C-alpha cells in the first residue's frame, strides 16, 4: 500500500474534497487532471511542494469511525514515500516528482 | 548550505492535531492544549507549565529550526516565557520554563519576566549545559548565559519567528519582530561559536506561566536538515533527462491559472464568507485600556441625560403649578 | 426575603480545584479547563465547547445565584459566549452555547456574537424552553426572547458580576457593569414574570467560541435558597440568651486588631507601577462621578416628592 | 469538626507561617481556636461557609480523597447542629457556642 | 465695549518669521527661537532667558490681548516659567523671568517652580510695579502679589490661552487651562480694581529657564484696543447703502461652497491613527460631560431665580 | 492694494496650484480677486487682518525685504480708507467697496 | 586592541562651550544650539536642520567613537532622525539628515519615521556612498543600506549610547538602549566587514526634524585611536622604574578617601541643595497620556461639588419658605 | 608656558575654586597636596584620569574680560603637554604622570 494510482484516481473523492470552493462536478475528468486536483488540494501551505507532513495528513484523514494508522505503519508509508520519489532531496515533493509515479 | 525538510520532527497547521486528540510524531505534556490551529502550550493560567517534545531522537550534524509562535498577554509584563531546547532527554515536566533542569544539551529561552530587576527582559537567552549546572531563576540565568539579545516578541500584530541554525559548531538564533506580516524578514539577534551538543537528541518546545499570566501558543515548528555543499553527494542522473520537468511546470502554472480564475468567479457568486481581517484582530494594548476609559464616559453622560429630563420636568410642572394659582 | 447560602451548589477561589484535579460537587466535561483562581469553561481557541454542571439535584423554591466572569477577547468581536443554566438534567454537550438543545428549565445566554447582523450583540437574552424547542442560533434567539438588554461585559477592567435571582415566580437579572470592584454595585438588566421552572433541576455554566476566540472565565458561582420572610418558621430559644455574642465580639475584634499590628511591623522584618497606578485612578474618579451624580438625582427625586407633598395641600 | 481537629497546635502554626510567625507553645483553646477561624475565612468576610469548612477538613496536607457522599454527609452533620440562625453561613457566635 | 485689531502689536501664525530671519514689528533677543509657526522664547536647555518686546510703542487706554502658548516639561517639576508685560521701556535683559527688574508696568507671571516650598505653584501672579521695588524670587513675590490663582498649564493636551484685559482701570486675567481646542473657552481667574498704567508703553512676553528645563512656545498673540461704546464716534453715511454687503455675501457664500466642492472630488483626483484618535474622542467626552453640568447648572440658577420670583409673590 | 497688484492672474494661478488646479485664463476682475480674498486668510475667519496684508504684500518671491517704516505707512494708508467699521479687519465688504 | 583618547576630536561636559559660545575644534552650522551640558542638534520645531563637524582632518587606520545622544519627542512617531558621518568633506547643510548629500565616507543614520510605510522604523542604517548615490529618503535607503537592525531610541531614562568601531575594515555599531544606567552594557547592533572608506575624514553629527518634532541632544562625542596589539611600538624603558607609580597611587587613593569624607560630613551641614532625582525626571509618554485625562476629571469634579451646594440651598431655604408660609 | 608649577601652586587659586563644596581655607597646605586638590578638581567626568579636554578647559578657563588664547596656541600647549607626560600613549594623564613633571 502507498501512493498508489487508483487512490489518487478517486474521482468521487476528489469531488467531495473541491466541494464548497469548486461547485462544478463533472464526471468525465481525464485520469490527469484529477492527479493535478488531488496536487492542489493536499498543499495546505499554498508553496507548491508536498512535504512529509500534508502527506501524512492525506493518508490519515477523516472522511464521514474508520481505525486510525499506527504511526510507525505511517513512518514506513511516507519514508517509502519519500525514498523513491524526492529525486533532488530536498524533502518536498514537487509536481514533476509526483507525475514521475 | 543544502536543506532537506524532516517531517518526523515538524508539526504544522491546519491539521496539527488527528482525531485522537494527540501530535504526530510528537509527545505533548503537562498543560499544553494542542489544537488544530496551533498548540497551547502554556495557557493564561497562573501556574501553568507544558512542553512538547520530539518522539524520536535527531541525528543531525547540521540543521535549522523555525518556530512560529505568539505569546499574547493582557498586562505590560508578562511571566513566565517560552524556550525551545535540543536536548539528550525527553524532560518534558520541571521547574525550568516547564521543562526538567539538568539537560544536556542547548536551550533557547524567551524570557518575558525580569526577575533580576534589571531592565533587560524580554530577552533570548541561549543557555547550554553539559548536565550539572543547575538553571539561575532568580537572575534570569544571566550567569550561565553564552550569549543574548534584548527583544520583545509579546502582543505583535503578526505570529514572532525564529531561525535557530546550528552549522559548522555554530549556533545562531535569528528572530523576526512580527511587526511585518512577511515571512522571510529575519533580523540578527545572537551567535555563540565552538557551541558543543550532542550528536543525537530530542528537540522540544516549552513554556510556564508564573505570577502574571500569557498565553503562549505555538503555531509551527520547522525542522530542516543542513548539509554542507561539499560533502552532500550529487548522485546524478536521475533527472530522467529532465524534460519532462519543464513539459509539467507550465501545466501546473496552467492549472493555478484556471484554478485561481474559478475561485475568483465563484467566490462572489453566493458570498458567504464573513471573514476576518488582522486589523479586526489586533489593537495595542495602551490603546485598550485608553478605550475602556472612554466606555466609562458613556455610562456617565446617560446618567445625566436622564437626570436633565428630570430638571426638564421640574420646569415645566412647576409653571403649570404657579399659573394655575 | 431571607437568603441562605448553599454549599453544594457553589464553587469559589482560591481553592477551588481539589487535590484529584476536580471541582467539588460540581461535574465538568468539554474543553473546561478548572484551576485554583477559576474555571476556563472555553479557551482562546477555535471551536471550543465547555461546562461545569451540578452533580447533584437543586430543588429550591426561591433562589438567587452571583455569577463573577470575565470574558475577554483580543479583538473587537467575540463569539460565541457564556450560558447560565438551571435546568432538569445536565446536557453537558451541544452546540447551544456549549450545553445541549430542547433543554427544561431556564438559560441566561451572554451573546456577543451578532449572528443576525442586527448590531444587537453583545447582549443578554433569557430563553425558556420546556424541552420542544430549538435555540434559533442564526439569529441570537430573538423570536423566542423573553427579555433581554444590550450591555457591554468584554475586556472590562475588573470581573463582571450577574445576579440571577427567581422569586415568587418571577426572574430578575441584574448586572454589574464591571467598571468598578466593588460587590454590591448592580444596575438593573432584565426581568420577566410568571415565568414557570420545575422544581428539581441541576444548576450549570457553559461557554462556546466560534470563529473568533474568546476566554470565558468563571471566577465564582455562588447560590443561595430565597425563603419568604412570613413561611420562614422563627425557632426561637436558640441565641442561647444573645449575651456569648456580644461578649466575645468585641473579643475576636481586638484580637484581629492586633493580629493586624503584628503583621504591620512584622511584614518588615525580613524583606503597584506607574501607568497601571494612574489607569486605577482615573477609573476611581469615574466612579466618584458616577455616585456623585447618583446621589444628586436622590436628592432632586427627593426634592421633586417634598414639592409634590407640600403643593398636594 | 471534632475538638481534637481545632485543638491541636502545629497545623495552625505551619499554617500561619510566613507572614506571621510567633512562636509560643502555650497557647488557650480560645486562642488556637480564634486563629484557625481567622486564617479560614479566605472571603474576608469573618464568616465561615460550607466550602471553606469543605477545603479546611480536607487540605493539601498521600492519603486519598474522602468519598464525596462522606463529605457531604460530615458538612450537612456539622452544619445542622452548630448553625443556629439557619443563614447558610458559620460564625465565630456558633463556632465557640459549640 | 467695541474691539478693535491691532496687527502693530501682534504676531501670528503661520508666517510669523519673514525672509530676513526675524518676527516683524518685533525686537527678540536672548535665546527666542522665532520660527513660522511659533517662538521659543526659552528651549528645553538650562539656564535660558529669551523675551520678544515691541518694536514701537502703544498708547491705548484701554486693551485686550489674547497669548496662546505652551509650557511642555519632560518631568513633572518646570522651571521658571512665562511672563507677559506691559511696560514702559523694552528690558529685553533681566533675572525676573528673562526680563529686567524695576520695570514701570504691568506683568503677569506665569510660575512654575515653587521656591517658597508651598506648593502653591505653579500660578498666575500679576505684579505692578512702578520700578522701585524688585522682584522677590526666592518666594515667587508673594509679598507684592495684587492677585493670584493656582491653576496648571503645563503638558496641556492643546495650547494654553490666556486674556488679559485692561479696561476702565480695572485688569482681567482668564484662563483657558487648555483641555479644549475651542478658541472661546476662557475660565475667569483673577481680576484687580483701579490698576494703574502709564499710557505709553511697549507690549512684550519672556521667558526663563532654572535647573530644570521647559519650552515655553508662544504661538500667537493678538492685541485688541478696547474702547467704550459711548465715548467712540458714529461717523455714519459710510457704508455705501448697505447693499453691497447684502448683494455680496451670498455671491461669496455660493463661490467658497463650490470651491469646497471642487476640493472635495480634487483632493482625490491624484493622491488620525488609532490611540491618538482615542485619545481625541476621550477629551471630547470629557468636554462633553463638562458642558451638559454648565447647562444643568444655568438651568438649576434659571430655577432658583423663578421661585424666587415666584416666592416674591 | 493698488488695482493691478490684485489684478494679474499668473501670481494666484501659481499659488492656488497643489490643491486645486483649474487652467483658465478668462477670469473676471471679481473671480481672481475671490481667490486673492479666499486664499490669503490663513486663519479660516474669512476675514483680512494687518497681519494677514503683510505678508501679502511682502511674500518670498532676491529682491530685499521692505522697509519696516515703509511697510507700516502703505499697510496704514490701506487701512485707513478701506475699512469703515474701524474694527480692525477687513472683510469682503470693505474690500470691494473700494 | 589599544586605544588612544584623542581630544582634537572629541567634546564632552560640562564645561562643552567656551565663553564665546563655540565648541573648541568643532564648527556647528545651521539649527545646532550647543549648551554647556550638551549640543541641541535640532530643536522640536518644524523643519530644522544641524550639524556639528569637525574642523580638521584625522587620519586614523582604525578607530573607535562613542556617541552619547537623547531623541526625545511627545508623540509615540518622531521626525526625521540623527547621523553620525565619517566624511571626507565638511557637510554642514543639505537635505539627508541635515547634511549633505553625495558624500564620499560612512553614514550611521538613527531614522525615526518610516517613510517606506514597512513598519522597519526606528532603525539604525549603515551607509557607505564613494560619492555618486543620492539618499533615497522617500524608502528610508532600504535600497543602498549595507546593514539595518531595528531598535527604539526615542523615549528612554537614560542616554543612548552608541559604539562605532572601525577596525580591519569592519564597521561594527553596538547599540546600548538606554534602559539601565550603566555605561558598558553595549549590545551588538550592525557590522559590515570588507567596508571602504577614506584614510583621512572628518567626523561630524547632524539631526534633522520632519513634519513632526523632536528634540535631538548629544552630551559626548568621544573619538579613540585604535592600534593593533602588534603593530604598537612599545618603546620600553620609560616608566622610570614604575616605584613612585606605586608611591603614589596610595597616596592618591587616601586624599579621595579623604576628600570623600570631607564632602560627607560636610554635604549635611547646612543643607542647601534641592537635588533632581532621575525618578522625577522620567515619565512614560502613554502614561502621560494618562495623567492629563486625570487631571480632566478633577475639573468636573468641582463642577458638580458646586452644583451639588445649590442643590443643598434649594433644599433649605424652600424649607424655610414652607412653614413660615 | 604651560604645566608650571607656579601655575598648579597658587593656592588662592585652588581655595577659590575648592569654595562652595570644599570651605575649609587654610594658608598652610604644603606643595603636594593642592597639586592633589588641582587633580581631583579638574576631573569633571571622576575617572581620576586627565585627558586633553579637560586639561583645556582648565588653561582657557573662565574666572571673575580676559582675551581667549587662539586654538592653535591651546593645541600646542596640550600637544606639547601629552607629548612629553603621556608615557603610556593613552591620551589620559594619570596622578604619577602628573606629579612626574
Ligand atoms: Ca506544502
Ligand atoms: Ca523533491
Ligand atoms: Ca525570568
Ligand atoms: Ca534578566
Ligand atoms: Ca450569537
Ligand atoms: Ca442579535
Ligand atoms: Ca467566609
Ligand atoms: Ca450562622
Ligand atoms: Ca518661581
Ligand atoms: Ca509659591
Ligand atoms: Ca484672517
Ligand atoms: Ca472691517
Ligand atoms: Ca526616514
Ligand atoms: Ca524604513
Ligand atoms: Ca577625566
Ligand atoms: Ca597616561
Ligand atoms: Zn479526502
Ligand atoms: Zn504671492
Ligand atoms: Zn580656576
Amino acid at each position: 500500500m502507498g501512493l498508489d494510482k487508483n487512490t489518487v484516481h478517486d474521482q468521487e473523492h476528489i469531488m467531495e474534497h473541491l466541494e464548497g470552493v469548486i461547485n462544478k462536478p463533472e464526471a468525465e475528468m481525464s485520469p490527469q487532471e484529477l492527479q493535478l486536483h488531488y496536487f492542489k488540494m493536499h498543499d495546505y501551505d499554498g508553496n507548491n511542494l508536498l512535504d512529509g507532513l500534508e502527506l501524512s495528513t492525506a493518508i490519515t484523514h477523516v472522511h464521514k469511525q474508520a481505525p486510525l494508522m499506527s504511526e510507525d505503519e505511517l513512518i514506513n508509508i511516507i519514508d517509502g514515500v519519500l525514498r523513491d520519489d524526492d529525486k533532488n532531496n530536498d524533502g518536498y515533493i514537487d509536481y514533476a516528482e509526483f507525475a514521475k509515479s | 548550505p543544502h536543506r532537506r525538510f524532516e517531517y518526523k520532527y515538524s508539526f504544522k497547521g491546519p491539521h496539527l492535531v488527528q482525531s485522537d486528540g494527540t501530535v504526530p510524531f510528537w509527545a505533548h505534556a503537562g498543560n499544553a492544549i494542542p489544537s488544530s490551529d496551533q498548540i497551547r502550550v502554556a495557557p493564561s493560567l497562573k501556574s501553568q507549565r507544558g512542553s512538547v517534545w520530539t518522539k524520536t531522537k535527531a541525528a543531525f550534524e547540521n540543521w535549522e529550526v523555525e518556530v512560529t509562535f505568539r505569546v499574547t498577554g493582557r498586562g505590560r509584563i508578562g511571566a513566565d516565557g517560552l524556550a525551545i531546547w535540543y536536548a539528550e532527554n525527553q524532560g518534558l515536566e520541571g521547574p525550568v520554563f516547564g521543562s526538567a533542569d539538568l539537560w544536556n544539551g542547548v536551550g533557547i529561552f524567551f524570557d518575558s519576566f525580569d526577575n533580576d530587576g534589571k531592565k533587560n527582559n524580554p530577552a533570548i537567552v541561549i543557555i547550554g549545559n553539559n548536565g550539572q549546572i543547575h538553571y539561575d531563576h532568580q537572575n534570569d540565568g544571566a550567569s550561565q548565559a553564552l550569549a543574548s539579545c534584548q527583544r520583545d516578541f509579546r502582543n505583535k500584530p503578526y505570529p514572532v519567528r525564529a531561525k535557530i541554525t546550528y552549522y559548522q559548531n555554530t549556533l545562531t538564533v535569528m528572530i523576526n519582530n512580527g511587526f511585518t506580516p512577511d515571512k522571510n524578514d529575519y533580523e540578527f539577534c545572537a551567535k555563540v561559536e565552538n557551541m558543543i551538543i550532542p550528536a543525537q537528541g530530542h528537540f522540544g518546545i516549552s513554556a510556564a506561566t508564573g505570577g502574571l499570566a500569557d498565553d503562549h501558543d505555538v503555531l509551527s515548528f520547522l525542522t530542516f536538515q543542513l548539509t554542507e555543499p561539499g560533502k552532500e553527494p550529487p548522485t546524478p542522473d536521475k533527472e530522467i533527462s529532465e524534460k519532462e520537468k519543464e513539459k509539467y511546470q507550465e501545466e501546473f502554472e496552467h492549472f493555478q491559472q484556471e484554478l485561481d480564475k474559478k475561485k475568483e468567479e465563484f467566490q462572489k457568486g453566493h458570498p458567504d464568507l464573513q471573514g476576518q481581517p488582522a486589523e479586526e484582530i489586533f489593537e495595542s494594548v495602551g490603546d485598550r485600556e485608553l478605550r475602556q476609559v472612554f466606555e466609562g464616559q458613556n455610562r456617565i453622560h446617560l446618567e445625566i441625560k436622564q437626570l436633565n429630563r428630570q430638571l426638564d420636568m421640574i420646569l415645566d410642572e412647576q409653571r403649570r403649578y404657579v399659573s394655575s394659582l
